[PDB]
Formats: C-alpha cells, sequence, structure tokens
RNA sequence: GAAAUUGGGCGCAAUAGAUAUAGUACCGCAAGGGAAAGAUGAAAAAACCAAGCAUAAUAUAGCAAGGACUAACCCCUAUACCUUCUGCAUAAUGAAUUAACUAGAAAUAACUUUGCAAGGAGAGCCAAAGCUAAGACCCCCGAAACCAGACGA
RNA sequence: CCGAGCCUGGUGAUAGCUGGUUGUCCAAGAUAGAAUCUUAGUUCAACUUUAAAUUUGCCCACAGAACCAAAUCCCCUU
RNA sequence: ACCUCGGAGCAGAACCCAACCUCCGAGCAGUACAUGCUAAGACUUCACCAGUCAAAGCGAACCUCAAUUGAUCCA
C-alpha cells in the first residue's frame, strides 16, 4: 500500500564534504530557516497538505521563518520535497525597534537592517 | 427619556414610516434563481 | 533570465525588491513627495511582521537556551546537596 | 494503441527528453540542500522542552476568549428611530 | 424593566460581576427596549444586588 | 403517523409508541429491553439481569419519539405515588 | 391569473441588445440568442488571458525579426540586457524596434559586447578583472 | 376514535374567470365528449413593437462567436444547450421558432424577534424561565389497471 | 385498437419508474458501513450544513502493544 | 449452489476490511443447582436492536466449551 515514509537518520547526518559544497558550520549552527514552498499540495497526500498549512506554506513563493529546532524539522523533514530549507543569515544583528520598519529580506536569505533604494 | 426629546426634529410616525424589527421578518426561500431551485431542494 | 539575477543577490523577478518597485512612482512638479503607494504600505508592513518574526523566534530560543542552562544547574547542586550528614 | 492511450495493458510509450531529465535533476538538487540544512539543529531534543509553551498557552487562550464572547450586537434606539426619516420633506 | 440609562447600568454590573467571574462578562443592551442580557446565569446573584440598590 | 386528521385536523399520536416508552419531562424516553421475558433458562444470570432493566433511548430515537406523539404526553404528571417521579428533573448537567 | 409578468419585453431586450451583430435567428429569436450572447461572454473573459499571450508573443516575434537585423538572435539580446541591468520589457523593446531603429541598434550593440564579455571571462577561467560593461550596480 | 362535560372583495379581465357568445357548432349508433371567438368614435344620418417575410440572394474556413483591426471576412483562440450519468461534442434524451400559459401547498420541536414574567394566555392549555404572538421548511405531468352504474347486436 | 367493449363516476387512482421543476449575487460543501421480499428504494450511522456552548484538536518522542514487509496505534514537546 | 452464527488465510505488526474467494466448523453436550440478589466503571461486531465484562456491597460457601442461536404482537 501507500503509506507515510520514515526517511532513516543516516541521510540526516552531513558529511565533511557536505560542510564545504554548502557554506555551513556544524559547530555553532544556524537559528532560524528560510522556508519557501516550490511544489504544490495537490497530487500529495492529506498528511501533506495539513503540514504545509501547519508551517504557513499555503502561498508557494512566499518565505517563512522557523525556528531550527528538531521538533519543526520533524515537520519539515515530511514536506521536504515541497519546500526550499536556507539559512537566515544576519550580517547586521537582528533589528532593533528603531530598525524594526527599514528591513528586507534578500534572494541570497540575508535579512538586511538598512534598506536605502541608492547603491553604493 | 431622551428618545422622545429625538422624536421632535424627526418627521412624524405615519403608515409610510413603519418597519418591523430587525430579525423578526425572515425572508421567504421560493424556489426561483439559480441557487434556490434546479431540482428546488 | 532571473538565474543570473539570483547570482549578483538580486530578486530573481525584477518587479520584486529593488530600486524599480520600492521606489515612488511618482512626485508633484514643485517637489514635494507624493503619499506612499498602497503596494508599498502594503509590502512594508508584511516585511515589518516578518522582521518581528525574526526578533520573536530568535529571543525564544536563546530564552530557551538559558532556562536549559539553569536546570542543569539546578539539578547539579541536587545532586551535591545530599551528598552530606 | 488499442484504447484509451495513456491507461491499460497497451499505452503509448512516453521518453525522457532533456528537459525531463534536466527539470528533475534541478529539483533534485534542492532537495539534497534541504537534507544538508535539517541535518544541524540548533538544539536538541531536552533543551527544546517548554521553551515557548508561556506563549502557546496565551495563543490558545484568545482564540478561547474569541470563541466564548459570540453574543448578539447591541440595539441602538437611534437604529430604530432613522427608520422616520424616509418621509423627511422639504417644507 | 430597565429605564434610564441602559449603559450605566451595563457599566455597573460590568464592574459588578466581573470579580464574580474573573473576566469581564459580555452583554448586549437592547436601548430600545430597555433590557441588559448578560451571558452566564447569574440570576440570585443580580436580585440581590439590584436589592441593595434600592430597586 | 396523520400529521393531519379528517375529523379534528390534529396531528394523532402512534399508539404504539404509548404501550412501550415513558417519557421523562426532561426528554429522556425509557423502555425495556427486547427479550427480557423470552427464552431465560439459556440466559446467563448476568445477561437475564442485564434484560430487566429499564435503560434510556439514544437522542435520535428520542427525537422521533417526541414526533411520534402530541403534546397531551409531554406535560407535567403529578401522579400521587409515582415510582418514575424523582426522574422527571434533571439535576446537575453541565450539557 | 393574479399577478402575471407585464415587463417581459425589457428582459428579452437585456439579452437581444446584444446579439444585434449575430448570424441566422440568434439575432433575433430569443432562445437562440441566450445559448450565443451567454457564450459570448464567456470568451470576453476567457480572451483576457488571450490578449496578454498574444501580445507578449507578437512583442517576441519582433524583437526576433529586428534583432536579426543585426546578426542577434532573441536569447542572445534578452539574456544580456538583463546582465547590463538595462529593465526594458517586451513592449518598449518592440516599439524601440519599429518607432527608433538607432536605439534599438544601440541596445543591440550592447546585447552582443555583453555578450563577447561572457565568452571572454568564461574562455579565460581563474581570477581575471571583469569586463567593462560587466560590473553590476549594487543597491543597498 | 368517542362521550360525560363546556357553551361585500390586498377575486379574475377574452389562453384568465363558468365549458359557455353554448351545452350550441362539431364528434359518436348510443350513453357521452365538447369547442373557438369580440375590441373605432361624442356622432358611421361623420403610425413605433414578436416570429415570418419584403426592402436588400451569395465569395475559400468550419458551434457561427470572441480577441481584435484602418477594414465586414481573411489572422489567432474556442468540442451548442438541457437532462442523465463513473464519465456526453457525443452518432444518448428533449427541443422548428415566436407569443401566452405551465410546477414547493404544512406539523409538533427548535431558531429569530417582541409582550408579560414564577407566571403566561381574551376560560379549555402549558409552566422546575416560562408562556403568548409573529416570521421562516415540505412540487408538476404520465401508466397498464381495479370497481360501481349506464349505453351499445 | 377485445386475454375481455365503450362511456361516465370513484379519480388530481397509484407509480421506489422516466421526464420537467422559472429572478440576481456570495459562502460552506464528495464515497466508512449496517439492516431490509433489499441491493433502481429507504431507515440508522458516517460525511456535509447552520446556530450555540465550551476546551482542547491536529502534528506528534522517549517508553509501550504475542505467542504460535511498507507502516500503524499510543504520544508530551513543537 | 446459496441466505444465520463461529475459527483460520487474503487482511504479516492497533482496530476495520470485500468476494458465486480459499479452508474448517456450529444449531449441542456435560457438570453444577447461591447457574442467588444487587451495583461503580467500561467493551461493543462499524447504526439501532441486541451482545459482552465487572470491583465494591447483601447473602451464602470455606460453570466448562470459539459458535452452540430467533425480536415484537398478550395471550
Ligand atoms: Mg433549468
Ligand atoms: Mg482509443
Ligand atoms: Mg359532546
Ligand atoms: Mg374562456
Ligand atoms: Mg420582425
Ligand atoms: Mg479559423
Ligand atoms: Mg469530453
Ligand atoms: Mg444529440
Ligand atoms: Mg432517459
Ligand atoms: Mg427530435
Ligand atoms: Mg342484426
Ligand atoms: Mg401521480
Ligand atoms: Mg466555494
Ligand atoms: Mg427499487
Ligand atoms: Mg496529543
Ligand atoms: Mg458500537
Ligand atoms: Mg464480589
Amino acid at each position: 500500500k501507500f503509506t507515510r515514509s520514515r526517511i532513516p537518520e543516516k541521510v540526516f547526518q552531513a558529511s565533511p564534504e557536505d560542510h564545504e559544497k554548502y557554506g555551513g558550520d556544524p559547530q555553532n549552527p544556524h537559528k532560524l530557516h528560510i522556508v519557501t514552498r516550490i511544489k504544490s499540495t495537490r497530487r500529495r497526500p492529506y498528511w501533506e497538505k495539513d503540514i504545509i498549512k501547519m508551517l504557513g506554506l499555503e502561498k508557494a513563493h512566499t518565505p517563512q521563518v522557523h525556528k531550527n529546532i528538531p521538533s519543526v524539522n520533524a515537520k519539515l523533514k515530511v514536506v521536504k520535497h515541497l519546500i526550499r530549507i536556507k539559512p537566515l543569515k544576519l550580517p547586521q544583528g537582528l533589528p532593533a525597534e528603531e530598525n524594526m520598519s527599514n528591513t528586507c529580506l534578500k534572494s541570497t536569505g540575508e535579512l538586511v537592517v538598512q534598506w536605502h533604494l541608492k547603491p553604493v | 427619556a431622551r428618545a422622545l426629546d429625538l422624536l421632535r426634529g424627526l418627521p412624524r410616525v405615519s403608515l409610510a414610516n413603519l418597519k418591523p424589527n430587525p430579525g423578526s421578518k425572515k425572508p421567504e426561500r421560493r424556489p426561483r434563481g439559480r441557487r434556490r431551485g434546479r431540482k428546488c431542494g | 533570465g532571473g538565474q543570473w539575477r539570483l547570482q549578483q543577490g538580486l530578486a530573481a523577478n525584477p518587479s520584486g525588491y529593488g530600486p524599480l518597485t520600492e521606489l515612488p512612482d511618482w512626485s508633484y512638479a514643485d517637489g514635494r513627495p507624493a503619499p506612499p503607494m498602497k503596494g508599498q504600505l502594503r509590502r512594508k508592513a508584511e516585511r515589518e511582521t516578518f522582521a518581528r518574526r525574526v526578533v520573536l523566534l530568535s529571543q525564544e530560543m536563546d530564552a530557551g537556551l538559558q532556562a536549559w542552562q539553569l536546570r542543569q544547574q539546578k539539578l547539579q547542586e541536587e545532586q551535591r546537596k545530599q551528598e552530606n550528614a | 494503441i488499442p484504447g484509451r492511450q495513456w491507461i491499460g495493458k497497451h499505452r503509448r510509450p512516453r521518453f525522457v527528453s532533456l528537459r525531463a531529465k534536466q527539470n528533475m535533476i534541478r529539483r533534485l538538487e534542492i532537495e539534497a540542500e534541504n537534507h544538508y540544512w535539517l541535518s544541524m539543529p540548533y538544539m536538541t531534543r531536552e533543551q527544546e522542552r517548554g521553551h515557548a509553551a508561556v506563549r502557546r498557552r496565551e495563543a490558545f487562550e484568545a482564540i478561547k476568549a474569541a470563541a466564548t464572547s459570540k453574543f448578539p450586537p447591541h440595539r441602538f434606539i437611534a437604529d430604530q428611530l432613522d427608520h422616520l426619516n424616509v418621509t423627511k420633506k422639504w417644507s | 424593566k430597565v429605564e434610564g440609562d441602559i449603559w450605566a447600568l451595563q457599566k455597573d454590573v460590568e464592574d459588578f460581576l466581573s470579580p464574580l467571574l474573573g473576566k469581564t462578562p459580555v452583554t448586549q443592551v437592547n436601548e430600545v427596549t430597555g433590557t441588559l442580557r448578560i451571558k452566564g446565569y447569574f440570576d440570585q446573584e443580580l436580585k440581590a444586588w439590584l436589592l441593595e440598590k434600592g430597586f | 403517523l396523520t400529521y393531519f386528521s379528517a375529523r379534528k385536523g390534529k396531528r394523532k399520536t402512534v399508539k404504539a409508541v404509548i404501550d412501550r416508552f415513558l417519557r421523562l419531562h426532561c426528554g429522556l424516553w425509557v423502555r425495556r429491553k427486547a427479550g427480557y421475558k423470552k427464552k431465560l433458562w439459556k440466559k446467563t444470570p448476568a445477561r437475564k439481569k442485564r434484560l430487566r432493566e429499564f435503560v434510556f433511548c439514544n437522542k435520535t430515537q428520542s427525537k422521533l419519539l417526541d414526533k411520534m406523539t402530541t403534546s397531551f404526553w409531554k406535560r407535567r404528571n403529578w401522579y400521587v405515588d409515582d415510582p418514575y417521579q424523582k426522574y422527571h428533573d434533571r439535576t446537575n448537567l453541565k450539557v | 391569473l393574479r399577478n402575471r409578468v407585464t415587463d417581459r419585453y425589457f428582459r428579452i431586450q437585456e439579452v437581444l441588445k446584444h446579439a444585434r451583430h449575430f448570424r441566422g435567428r440568434k439575432n433575433r429569436c430569443y432562445r437562440l440568442a441566450v445559448r450565443t450572447v451567454i457564450r459570448a461572454f464567456v470568451k470576453c473573459t476567457k480572451a483576457r488571458y488571450l490578449k496578454k499571450k498574444n501580445m507578449r508573443t507578437l512583442w517576441i516575434n519582433r524583437i526576433t525579426a529586428a534583432s536579426q537585423e543585426h546578426g542577434l538572435k532573441y536569447p542572445a539580446l534578452i539574456g544580456n540586457l538583463v546582465k547590463c541591468q538595462v529593465e526594458l520589457n517586451r513592449k518598449v523593446l518592440a516599439d524601440l524596434a519599429i518607432y527608433e531603429p538607432k536605439t534599438f541598434k544601440s541596445l543591440a550593440a550592447l546585447a552582443s559586447r555583453r555578450r563577447h564579455e561572457g565568452f571572454a571571462a568564461a574562455l579565460g577561467d581563474g581570477k581575471e578583472p571583469e569586463g567593462i560593461f560587466s560590473r553590476v550596480v549594487q543597491y543597498h
């Protein structure tokens, strides 16, 4: 029959080759994902149509900050074929309440906290 | 009360001014149209 | 051509962020600025509740790490305050 | 093809172009990066316990307080007497 | 049978029953008819309070 | 049932409801269990004690028998020595 | 007949005023008109998706026609006007080619200079300084 | 399914309303069935709008249109509608078309809105917040038959 | 037009069967089953809809579910 | 040929799961005669009807078996 899929823990154990291809650190990892749905929930089972509603990814190509914790990551492991996961990197820090209204999330995955529309 | 003071500026209550309490009269559901009748319920 | 724009750090759509769709489309001829676009007020409000979510979710982790860093010390002096008498 | 080209015992064959091979490959590389970033969590499962229970419990209380505040609206004498204005004339 | 300012009564009941509930009770004045509809059973608790006011 | 009688113009009641069920004024219907006097020799004493019981009806069974009887059978009945007198009122519901 | 319809004439003319330019009896007989006036209105709203499709296909066929006059293909012009951050759309580029062919000759010169700067950067792999027209303008 | 007992029109106005101008014409041996329709004006001793055609036949190509367009067509897009169905462009059903006629009728219980309130109701009835009043839900055509009484060799 | 005339009446016979069921706009909305002279139907459940009251629902982690494969059940966190 | 009930396979591990699918059976027998009375909490053959289990208590003493069955009508 067609059931849900238990993906083994070996698949989510990154190799030291993988830390060189994608620019991640094993020690001190990132805190917040940027989840973006890139596939439809149609022609997918109902246990994936509801997980996508649980993460807020009902719209395609709309990013969403989620924590990098093993309970949010258990939901992202169900629908990893539907989404695209990238780390939210913060070149400057998290925005204060003065820099809250001048932020922008870039396509590199970084959240700049001062966003003028002037060239360098 | 004060509502009898509001009636002085308002025009006179006649038989062309009356209206039931909103909630009393429900609309009739008669089977004409696209929704309310094709096989009519 | 949007796989080149993703390498420069721009949005893959040119209608995303950037100077084309965030600057004001017009201004008064004397020089007074225009009232802001309804799509710019809606985008800046949607970018704020995203940045509020970065501030909220990051602090819930850091306060959640310190609580475990205290509960693993309160577990520890419970081990040493029974080793007497 | 005997009946209904895409169903049954004898179907018409469909073949895989360079489009369809490259479309699956660039979807397979988004997937391999997905397995990378899910392989390094910030907290273990014992650190994350109850770290947002005070916010999750207050979230439900504001849904629960919105659910148990369903009641009819106030009915004003200035809505009943404004229907007298339909016969407001000039003089 | 409320006659007068029903809105002043509705505030006084919101100040009377909210210690008895914890939350402020959700009411509905009917300024045309002159009633007040409080959610929940406070029949004996509002009869004893409207007697101390001398009504 | 007869929704409109031809002599008076009222509802009739199914009289097969009346000889079988008892309506309490709270809204519950009370019935005896089927087969409570049939073939008692081949039944265990636990099964025989289950049959000698007045049991309540379902929600939909109570709404079906409420339609089958008129409003005469839904009134307060202040009998002298009713054994089911204590069961008419409903105490202590939280719905 | 207590109240029968007195205004049925004007309900027929709500439909029959849209059918006046038809053929056959669809312009006269009401029973045949509503099955075409409805069908003339569904096609009127389903062709708001085909006007934007058939205009862009026309603009692509008028840019491809004019880029071939300078020896460019269509993907060699659009792909390298993006790389110079010249964000002109298909409507203006097909209306530059007709009405301003000197400016369109300058956009075909620019998209071919960037193309040659893309090849010369690609054959000379390793770190080489960038091309002159290949320098991006960053916004912060 | 009892009894004691109690005591002129918020109508139709010539396909409507009677079948009715008439039980006539017509039909049937008979019993019986049974129509249609008229519009001047004070005085006759005084236009404009259905279908259908004509004015005015037709030009490559295709659900009869739409996007359009300088331009009717040429170009591009588009497998009538209803019903029935797992599923109909379906070569499944129905329909020439116009005008007129032709199809959701109601109960206890609930709900909504008032009145009054441990009572409500203009006797009867209900009542452990109820009770009274209102509002709001229940179609059209069609058998072969069965029986009673006449009329027919 | 005779496997039982014809006409009127009961008669607006009955039909689980076919056909038909007429203004506008919006909203929610599809498939476990059981009984039945029943499988062309209906009643109950399930699903669906509305209104109301309340407090948990879904996703789930360790641990746990028997002897003669994919998974599920249960399940705090989130 | 079949129509009700039960055991096993399909249906491998909570439950469920069709078939004119594959295989076995049942319509009883035996032993007690407190196989007395009552009553919390539950199970449930996918509804209902029926079916199950049961602590405490009273009273005494010091059921086995998978199925082994049949509603209402008041006589
Ligand atoms: Mg229709
Ligand atoms: Mg074929
Ligand atoms: Mg009498
Ligand atoms: Mg007539
Ligand atoms: Mg004409
Ligand atoms: Mg064509
Ligand atoms: Mg088709
Ligand atoms: Mg046909
Ligand atoms: Mg048919
Ligand atoms: Mg035909
Ligand atoms: Mg003779
Ligand atoms: Mg009939
Ligand atoms: Mg919808
Ligand atoms: Mg049938
Ligand atoms: Mg749980
Ligand atoms: Mg059950
Ligand atoms: Mg015991």
